[PDB]
């Protein structure tokens, strides 16, 4: 209950697109924002963006702008993140993050994280 | 000696929340079942509001922890469902549409409906807009998610000013600071009977039809520097928009049941013309400048702009209601440049089946309005979101309208509900007459 | 006006306590239902009207159990235990507002309210019964 | 511009103590167990979320976040990340002798 | 009975004021909810019960702020300004009814009601506080 | 506590009447609506709060018409006609409980309640008006 | 009228027999009953009774 | 008199409230094949 479950790990070719889903169960999926954050194996974790499931309202860092699109399916409580124009430097593990069981309304930091999806291109 | 002495009616209050009360202006000119915000039982307000200014008092405010904006968003949702409860269902309209184009943004679709007789079937035609129809040979946009209850043509969506008024024994504290936080202490507070004229508009990225500022533009957020919450840029002056739907649409009545009449768009006459809005060019040019000055006070470098990256159609565009028809205006012409009458024109597309609040349930079908449509947007605020992690050389403010409580926080930032505790104990040199 | 003297000194504020006293219940000058038209607003309104009676009647009930029903200012014969506040007369009534007073003694007000019901009006009435016996 | 050291020494019974400087530094600290996702151990530099032991605590300064863990165990060997809003620190690996 | 002396002289009517005072609230002899059944009548009934308490509590509140809470007849020390009515004692209490009295002075009753709360009970209590100081 | 002395003698029970008096209305410590959620329970709850006001306000109204509004114990000057009860002072206050008293005199309490409003407070007020005339 | 509005048949359990119902004003109000034997309606009533 | 406005509003309200749980005749609005009796 109140967990984030992601998809299987994927390895793709440069130029191809990958889709990292993150289903949510046991809590109000719509009311809480879904953040997406990276961690390269041997580098600091890099923050991609957030996506609240009301309308989608996607926000991106400039290093991913024009390459990542996050969509959703609120009928089945699933949060997506699709990367386009994959390169050699886009290898990391991709985490979906949120904030549910905290008393801070500031939106940061995150407490509930996904199972992990190691993406190596 | 010092004996207690209780005083009834002391001016002390506590931070506590209660349920408010609608009180519209003395404007019972109805003549029809209308005013979905006021409805049938919102009382007239005080003709002479007793605004009471206080002194020597500084009370802290918190417009993001305010419970009035949670109660307002619950009522407007409740009024939205209550007004649609006796309205006409569109259950028999969820059939396979036979849609052919007109040329455009309108398809003529011929469908099958039952008549008032349960056995006879009729085939009628109706103009449906492009984003109201999903491919299947077509169907309506969300007949395979939830039901559709069309808006009753008798009622009106024009937002009249409603005053939320605390009951007897409570009070509403109004901050009078010309340049004020949002959250923080206010040097000039005033208790009032209740609030000013609040128009419960629905709008994304652009706060229409509200209250202006007095001195200058105030930029408001929880703490601004956080990128997760929207920034409410409360304007000083108001730019002028002339929105229109400059094509002649005829209203066609389709028989779908006993008393249930389905008002669709009949034959279009005149010119096939796009709906557009004239948000000046000169007043907006000075407006973004004055927005730049306030945004540069909270930073140290250039501040650029860029249109919305994504989301649903109702946040990427500028949504509002314009004489019973819901617009979706492309606000790329407003925010593109990187900041530090020759009017700009916004292509707006019209949708009828709108699912407001994104709650799984009733998604109303706005009936078409006969003739041309003209309204008057006014802009008393903006809704901006800061960008993510970048270099310090510049920052990007994408527009965006999130939860609808941000619309009410632009008008309920001044007010705060506190309970009055008139019992107070304070020592004095008085003692009552002894028994013995 | 209502809550007008919230920032004034206690001596100045104590003169216009009637103004704050009127507005806890009324109420009925502003509306009666209103039955001129005959919804979410109807249920919400009624619960406000019931609540305004609940808070008002508690205060007159507390004033009643302290034998102060009819009066806005009443003096008692319970002495002021110094542990509650150490401040003097001139440091309270001519230099402080009612807002800052409530903040400091709110911890022990409940047993002060217990002293008002036990120490005097429960003792005064038993003594007054024994006094009018003759 | 959020930096933290890579490895600081420690021993069971001796406190491991990490610096993290930067603008609005140390809003949240994460304990990434090797193999799975990180877990929040403190938020708002000092407050403690539910589900973590009492020995996990942090202290605040002007610009440096000091995470102090007392009473180490062998199961606490993990990677520690200092976070500030959307930014993140370099990462500090625990050293227990 | 209730409103029985509405056409009698003020002296005769003033003796049976308790009867009109009783029936203003009750109320509870005729019903309590009623919980013997467990509709349009239910909502209609409840809004009347709230209104009956709310109007009743206004009058005891006004009597309370005039320091007359406990009494049905109370005398004051606000003098009668002659501009309100020029009639004498015998032209009022033994020749006229209450119904025709309310008709003529209703214009300034609110200012009179302002005199009852300010002139006496707001002055009497401050003086009475200053009187029991010694 | 509340109704704690229901089996004790009348003399012992008469000392802690404030405890039973507090609980007829409150009420508002346990809930106010509650506006923390925003059904069958909502309609049921509201009818309880209205009923709690209306019955409570009857008792203060009856105490008001007997000129005993502010007090929990008041003495009168209507004499006790022996046909109601023949028992003496020591056979009532130190050997009997309030329960068995209510069962035996409940038949004529209504004309006793008529004596409390007519015999004293309707006569005392007319005499008190005639007394302060000079 | 199937092409104007819906039809909801009367439930056979209930009865349309009009029983005498008394419209009663709540506490704090009164109902004034005029007792003139030949009473016009609009105009004064010499003999009134509150009920 | 406002009593006759309030009474007429109640009898209308009682008329709609008593018919609210009653049986709808929506499927009866079909083509009837009627022949006379005489
Ligand atoms: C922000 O605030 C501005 C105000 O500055 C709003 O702009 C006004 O919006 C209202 C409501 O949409 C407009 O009022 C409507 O005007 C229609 C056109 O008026 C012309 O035609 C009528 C009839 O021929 C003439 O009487 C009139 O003088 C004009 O020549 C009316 O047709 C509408 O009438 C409604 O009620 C009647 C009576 O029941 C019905 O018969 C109609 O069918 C209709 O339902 C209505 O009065 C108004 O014109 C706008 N402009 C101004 C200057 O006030 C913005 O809408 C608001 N923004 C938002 C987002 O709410
Ligand atoms: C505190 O706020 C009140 C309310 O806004 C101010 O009162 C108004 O002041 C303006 C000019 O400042 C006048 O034009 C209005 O007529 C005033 N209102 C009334 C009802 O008289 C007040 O001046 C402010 N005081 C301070 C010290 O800021
Ligand atoms: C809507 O589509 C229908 C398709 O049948 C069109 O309706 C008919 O158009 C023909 C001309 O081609 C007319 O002779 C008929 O009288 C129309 N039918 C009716 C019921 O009027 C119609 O042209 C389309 N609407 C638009 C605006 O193009
Ligand atoms: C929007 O419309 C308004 C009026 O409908 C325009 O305002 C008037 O413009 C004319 C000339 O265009 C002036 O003579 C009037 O004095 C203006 N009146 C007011 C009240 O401003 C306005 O110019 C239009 N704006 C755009 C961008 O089209
Ligand atoms: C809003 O309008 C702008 C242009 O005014 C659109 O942006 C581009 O428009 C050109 C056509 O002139 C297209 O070829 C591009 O694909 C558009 N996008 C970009 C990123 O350049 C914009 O798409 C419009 N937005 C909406 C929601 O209609
Ligand atoms: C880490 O924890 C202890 C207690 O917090 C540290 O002791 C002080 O830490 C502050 C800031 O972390 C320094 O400014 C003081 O100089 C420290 N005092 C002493 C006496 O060291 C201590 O630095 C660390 N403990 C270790 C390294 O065992
Ligand atoms: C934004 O919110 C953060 C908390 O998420 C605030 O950060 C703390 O603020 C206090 C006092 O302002 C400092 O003592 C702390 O060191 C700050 N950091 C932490 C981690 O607690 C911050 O103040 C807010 N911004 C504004 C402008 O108020
Ligand atoms: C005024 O009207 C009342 C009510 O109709 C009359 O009182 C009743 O009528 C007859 C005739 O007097 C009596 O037999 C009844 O017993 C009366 N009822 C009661 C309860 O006493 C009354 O008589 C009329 N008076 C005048 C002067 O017309
Ligand atoms: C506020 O303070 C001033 C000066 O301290 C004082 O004269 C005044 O009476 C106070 N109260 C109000 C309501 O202005
Ligand atoms: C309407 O029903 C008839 C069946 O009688 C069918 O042939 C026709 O194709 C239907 N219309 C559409 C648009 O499918
Ligand atoms: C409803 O239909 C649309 C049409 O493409 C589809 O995308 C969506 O998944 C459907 N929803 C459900 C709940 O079946
Ligand atoms: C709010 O504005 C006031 C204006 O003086 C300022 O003191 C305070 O720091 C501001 N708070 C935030 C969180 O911006
Ligand atoms: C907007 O303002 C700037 C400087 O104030 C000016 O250079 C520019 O020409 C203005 N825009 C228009 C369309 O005149
Ligand atoms: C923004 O849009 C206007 C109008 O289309 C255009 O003239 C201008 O060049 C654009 N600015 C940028 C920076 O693209
Ligand atoms: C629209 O803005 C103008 C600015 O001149 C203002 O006069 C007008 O009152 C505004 N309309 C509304 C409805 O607020
Ligand atoms: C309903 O049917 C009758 C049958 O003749 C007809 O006269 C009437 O006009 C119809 N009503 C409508 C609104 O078409
Ligand atoms: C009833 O249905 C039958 C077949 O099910 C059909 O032949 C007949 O025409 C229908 N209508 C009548 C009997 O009015």
């Amino acid at each position: 209950q109140v967990q984030l479950v992601q998809s299987r790990a994927e390895v793709k070719k440069p130029g191809a697109s990958v889709k990292v889903s993150c289903e949510a169960s046991g809590y109000n999926f719509v009311d809480h924002y879904i953040h997406w954050v990276r961690q390269a194996p041997g580098q600091r974790p890099q923050w991609v963006g957030w996506m609240n499931p009301q309308w989608g309202q996607v926000n991106y860092a400039r290093t991913f702008q024009g390459r990542v699109t996050m969509t959703r399916d609120t009928s089945i409580d699933t949060a997506y993140m699709q990367l386009n124009r994959l390169t050699s430097g886009d290898t990391a593990v991709y985490y979906c993050a949120t904030q549910v069981k905290l008393d801070s309304s500031a939106g940061y930091p995150f407490d509930i994280w996904g199972q992990g999806t190691m993406v190596t291109v | 000696d010092l004996w207690v002495t209780v005083y009834y009616g002391v001016p002390v209050w506590k931070e506590a929340k209660t349920t408010l009360f609608c009180a519209s202006d003395a404007k019972a000119y109805d003549k029809e079942v209308r005013n979905v915000w006021a409805t049938h039982a919102c009382v007239p307000t005080d003709p002479n509001p007793q605004e009471i200014v206080l002194e020597n008092v500084t009370e802290n405010f918190n417009m993001w922890k305010n419970d009035m904006v949670d109660q307002m968003h619950e009522d407007i949702i409740s009024l939205w469902d209550q007004s649609l409860k006796p309205c006409v269902k569109l259950t028999p309209l969820c059939v396979t549409l036979n849609c052919k184009n007109v040329n455009g943004e309108i398809k003529n679709c011929s469908f099958n409906t039952t008549t008032e007789l349960r056995d006879k079937k009729q085939k009628v035609y109706a103009l449906f807009y492009k984003p109201d129809v999903v491919p299947l040979e077509y169907i309506l946009i969300n007949c395979n998610s939830s039901t559709i209850t069309q808006a009753c043509p008798k009622v009106s969506f024009d937002p009249i000013p409603i005053h939320y008024c605390a009951p007897a024994g409570y009070a509403i504290l109004k901050c009078n600071n010309k340049t004020f936080n949002g959250t923080g202490p206010c040097n000039n507070v005033s208790t009032v009977q209740c609030t000013h004229g609040i128009k419960p508009v629905v709008s994304t990225q652009l706060l229409l039809n509200g209250s202006l500022a007095e001195e200058e533009i105030i930029v408001r957020s929880e703490n601004l520097t956080n990128n997760i919450k929207t920034i409410i840029v409360h304007l000083n002056k108001s730019v002028e928009i002339n929105c229109t739907r400059p094509n002649n649409n005829t209203r066609k009545s389709v028989r779908i049941g006993p008393g249930q009449w389905f008002y669709a768009t009949g034959e279009i006459i005149g010119d096939i013309r796009e709906a557009h809005c004239n948000i000046s060019r000169e007043t907006w040019n000075s407006t973004l400048i004055q927005v730049k000055e306030k945004l540069r006070e909270h930073y140290n470098k250039t501040i650029k702009f860029e249109p919305s990256s994504g989301g649903d159609l109702e946040v990427t565009t500028h949504s509002f209601n314009c004489r019973g028809e819901f617009f979706y205006c492309n606000t790329t012409k407003l925010f593109n440049e990187t900041k530090l009458n020759k009017t700009i024109i916004l292509p707006c597309r019209i949708k009828q089946i709108i699912n407001m609040w994104q709650e799984v349930g009733r998604a109303m079908y706005a009936p078409p309005i006969e003739g041309n449509i003209t309204c008057k947007s006014n802009i008393t605020g903006l809704l901006l979101t800061w960008d993510g992690g970048e270099n310090s050389t510049e920052g990007v403010f994408r527009p965006g309208g999130g939860n609808m409580k941000d619309n009410w926080r632009s008008e309920l930032y001044k007010y705060k509900v506190v309970e009055i505790k008139p019992l107070g104990v304070a020592p004095t040199k008085c003692k009552r007459k002894v028994v013995g | 006006g209502f809550l007008g003297a919230a920032g004034s000194t206690m001596g100045a504020a104590s003169m216009t306590l009637t103004v704050q006293a009127r507005q806890l219940l009324s109420g009925i000058v502003q509306q009666q239902s209103n039955l001129l038209r005959a919804t979410v607003w109807g249920i919400k309104q009624l619960q406000t009207r019931v609540l305004a009676i609940e808070r008002y009647l508690k205060d007159q009930q507390l004033l009643g159990l302290w034998g102060c029903s009819g009066k806005l200012i009443c003096c008692t014969a319970v002495p002021w235990n110094s542990s509650w506040s150490n401040k003097s007369l001139g440091d309270i009534w001519d230099n402080m507002t009612w807002m800052q007073w409530d903040r400091e003694i709110s911890n022990y007000t409940n047993t002060i309210f217990r002293l008002l019901e036990e120490s005097q009006n429960q003792q005064e009435k038993n003594e007054k019964d024994l006094l009018a016996l003759d | 511009a959020l930096t933290q050291p890579r490895s600081v020494s420690g021993s069971p019974g001796q406190s491991v103590n990490i610096s993290c400087t930067g603008a609005y530094s140390g809003l949240g600290w994460y304990q990434q167990h090797p193999g799975r996702a990180p877990k929040l151990i403190i938020y708002e530099v000092n407050r403690r979320p539910s589900g973590v032991s009492d020995r996990f605590s942090g202290s605040k300064s002007g610009n440096t976040a000091s995470l102090t863990i007392s009473g180490l165990r062998t199961e606490d060997e993990a990677d520690y990340f200092c976070s500030a809003f959307e930014y993140f620190g370099e990462g500090t690996k625990l050293t227990v002798l």
